[PDB]
RNA sequence: GGUGAAAUUCUUGGAUUUAUUGAAGACUAACUACUGCGAAAGCAUUUGCCAAGGACGUUUUCAUUAAUCAAGAACGAA
RNA sequence: GCUCGUAGUUGA
């Protein structure tokens, strides 16, 4: 389990879309490991079982 | 350019100079696979594959002189047939 | 604050015009040509004459209170050449050295339908 | 001459001029069957070539074709051949080649038309294996009508490749 | 070598009549004016003419 | 004769009027960036595309020496140059507007990048407008290059300009007097006047310019009328 | 203003430059073209109407139907 | 200048 802060590069026109995007990323997912990780970077499927958006500040992004 | 290219993605929106596409192809693309038009001209290569299994998106790394803002929604982007691999590979084997 | 004028430079191969007006162009502040600076007619398009003209124009602009100018560069155009003369760059650089802040720079050369 | 066939011939000649650098006057080699047919049918061969090519024509013949013309023993055909200006072929006098093989030795060097010739022959499989050679215009007289053959596939491929290298060479060369 | 010499053999030999790198001439193949075909495979969008749309 | 001319005591023969002094960051005496962004855009023919697609990064670095931002749009078929906050030279955008235009008219990048220098000027002359017939236009355009390029060489030595003929344009790069002479020669050549008359006129003008005593009086009696 | 430099000219009755309006005869910038269309002459603003066409494929009541063509005729130039 | 086209000629 993780609690994560995402920083957006620009302010969203619609706030709720962020939560909707998070609801799109719940389930089986196509992910590639980042460059920093020591694991070899090949495309895998990883399951996010449940996600919840705690807070969002569109001014603080 | 290859003789046979298959429609791969549909334009969604630009993102930080990259083109986001919803996949209109059943198969998964190769990494850095070139992306074409109906004119067989390359606009860029596949940068990132993302999204759930039911709704796959991919972002294209745009080449020189190719701008993400120049494309509009409903534009189709094409991939070579050998640059697709089946989705059953990434799923765990039974 | 900042008070804006419009500097219109007519840079031809024979002569240069430095002409500061307001934003509409209806009222003009100063107009100095390259021929007011040099005795010989061969030197009216020289960078020296254009530099002196732009210095005089910018001094008048500082007198009236213009702090920044928009730039409308123009060549002879029409059936003739579209290349600005040697005085246009000199007038621009002299306006910059005089202390005026530069706004938009755009080319207002009359370009025809190219057939007579 | 009708305008449609003249237009098609002009387009084909533009293809030959842009890709293979054909220049007026056009250098045309004739064959001995064509000489015999123009003798019997009383066809003015240089006038027909000037009409078909729409430009100046220079007519040539080899040793082997005119040698077969003496073998036919036709005085009018020999006279008609000898008005045309002479271009020699390096072949044996005692054992001359067949006119088809001779005209290919003259035209086909290393799989290409080096001397920029135009072949006006009546023989057919000669025209086939000259269609294999790119950039060789073929002309023949059928039923007192002189017809230029359409552009071959090899010539079209050479033109397409030439335009492709035009896109990336010359002034467009990155260097 | 030197320019002016070549200029008087240019007038004397009548070189302007056809025979019976600071500058462009130093580049070889500068004598040919390059021409291109009307149709190229390009990335540029091509709008349809009114006649073609009416035919559709 | 111009009347109502006032005296100019400051003008003397000591000043070199045609020298161009270098422009630096300290020369921009306002000390502030340009107030609003200035942009120039041009379109290019489709055959140049791939060449542009290869050289654009190099083009970018050249404009990075002058704080000018460039955008190539192959879908639109356009080249754009614009000023940035880092820009201090007001004229250097206009030269940028020249450069892409020279890149649009088949001038090579090593030649066309010299337009960023102060002493260099350029002219793009339209030749496709004078005559409507194709064969006449082709003949008059070939008269500019001449046999084996020699006439073109005879132009380039006389006007001291790089001259490239492409399509419906002639692109000339050099000094302003050379640009004037090139425009005269080209426009007369499209009007069925052979360039050899202008070449001979430039020769006679060049040899008369050496003699100091011939400067004041008219050269018309020396020059053959054509 | 122009030129190699000048000069003929316009100009304190305000020339040139700037802004606005009206009129006239014209052209359709880049893209863009020696390879597109048209028999030539020539041909790119938008929207309608009219008739005509090229190339490709399938073929034809299909050769005394074709090719060369003085006269003559249509278009263009003049 | 281009095209059509009569007398005549060639092939049918
Ligand atoms: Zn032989």
């Amino acid at each position: 389990e993780y609690v994560c802060i995402v920083r957006l590069h620009d302010a969203l026109k619609d706030e709720k879309d962020l939560g909707r995007s998070l609801e799109n990323l719940t389930g089986a997912l196509f992910q590639r490991p980042p460059l920093i990780s020591a694991v070899k970077r090949q495309l895998r499927v990883r399951t996010i079982y449940e996600s919840n958006l705690i807070e969002f500040d569109n001014k603080r992004n | 350019p290859p003789d046979t290219v298959l429609e791969m993605g549909a334009f969604l929106h630009p993102c930080e100079g990259d083109i986001v596409c919803r996949s209109i192809n059943t198969k998964i693309p190769y990494f850095n696979a070139p992306i074409y038009l109906e004119n067989k001209t390359q606009v860029g290569k596949v940068d990132e594959i993302l999204g759930p299994l039911n709704e796959v998106f991919f972002t294209i790394k745009c080449g020189d002189g190719v701008q993400a803002t120049s494309f509009k929604e409903g534009d189709k982007f094409y991939i070579a047939a050998d640059k697709l691999l089946p989705i059953e590979r990434f799923l765990p084997k039974p | 604050s900042q008070v804006f004028g419009v500097a219109r430079i007519y840079a031809s191969f024979n002569d240069t015009f430095v002409h500061v007006t307001d934003l509409s162009g209806k009222e003009t502040i100063a107009r100095v040509t390259g021929g007011m600076k040099v005795k010989a007619d061969r030197d009216e398009s020289s960078p020296y004459a254009a530099m002196l003209a732009a210095q005089d124009v910018a001094a008048k602009c500082k007198e009236v209170g213009i702090t920044a100018v928009h730039v409308k560069i123009r060549a002879t155009g029409g059936t003739r050449t579209k290349t600005p003369g040697p005085g246009g760059q000199a007038a621009l650089r002299a306006l910059a050295r005089s202390g005026l802040r530069i706004g938009r720079i755009e080319d207002v050369t009359p370009v025809p339908s190219d057939s007579t | 001459m009708r305008q449609k066939r003249a237009k098609s011939y002009r387009k084909q000649l533009l293809v030959y001029s842009h890709t293979f650098k054909f220049r007026e006057p056009y250098q045309v080699l004739v064959d001995n069957q064509l000489v015999l047919e123009c003798n019997n049918s009383n066809f003015n061969l240089p006038s027909g070539l000037k009409r078909t090519l729409q430009a100046d024509v220079k007519v040539m013949i080899t040793q082997c074709c005119i040698q077969a013309l003496y073998e036919t023993r036709n005085d009018g055909a020999i006279n008609l051949a000898k008005q045309f200006e002479r271009r020699r072929c390096n072949h044996s006098f005692k054992d001359p080649k067949s006119p088809a093989e001779c005209i290919e030795s003259v035209v086909n060097i290393s799989g290409a038309n080096k001397h920029r010739y135009v072949v006006a022959s009546q023989d057919i499989d000669l025209r086939r294996k000259l269609r294999t050679v790119p950039g060789v215009p073929l002309i023949h007289l059928t039923r007192s009508v002189m017809v230029m053959e359409p552009l071959s596939t090899a010539s079209a491929k050479a033109s397409k490749i030439t335009e492709e290298q035009k896109l990336y060479k010359g002034l467009n060369d990155p260097n | 070598v030197n320019e002016e010499n070549f200029l008087e053999e240019f007038v004397n030999q009548q070189a302007w009549i056809p025979k019976k790198y600071n500058f462009r001439y130093e580049d070889p193949n500068a004598a040919e004016i390059i021409s291109y075909a009307r149709s190229q495979a390009t990335l540029r969008r091509s709008d349809d003419s009114s006649r073609r749309r009416k035919r559709e | 004769v111009s009347t109502h001319n006032r005296d100019k005591p400051w003008d003397t023969d000591d000043i070199d009027k045609w020298k161009i002094e270098e422009f630096k960051e300290e020369d921009n005496a306002s000390g502030q960036p340009f107030a609003e962004e200035s942009s120039f855009m041009t379109l290019f023919p489709k055959y140049r595309e791939s060449y542009l697609k290869t050289i654009w990064n190099d083009v970018t670095r050249a404009l990075d020496k002058h704080n000018i931002a460039c955008v190539l749009d192959l879908v639109e078929g356009s080249m754009t140059v614009k000023t940035t906050r880092k820009t201090y030279d007001p004229a250097i955008i206009l030269k940028a507007r020249d450069l892409i235009k020279l890149l649009a008219r088949s001038v090579p990048f090593p030649q066309a990048v010299k337009i960023l220098q102060d002493d260099m000027a350029c002219d793009v002359i339209k030749i496709g407008n004078f005559v409507t017939n194709k064969e006449r236009f082709v003949k008059r355009r070939q008269r500019l290059v001449g046999p084996n390029g020699n006439t073109l060489k005879a132009l380039e030595l006389l006007t001291k300009c790089y001259i490239l003929v492409q399509g419906n344009t002639v692109s000339a790069m050099g000094p302003f007097k050379g640009l004037k002479e090139v425009r005269r020669v080209v426009e007369d050549c499209m009007k069925n006047i052979h360039p050899i008359y202008h070449i001979k006129e430039l020769m006679i003008k060049r040899e008369l310019a050496k003699r100091p005593e011939l400067a004041n009086e008219d050269w018309s009696r020396f020059l053959p009328m054509f």
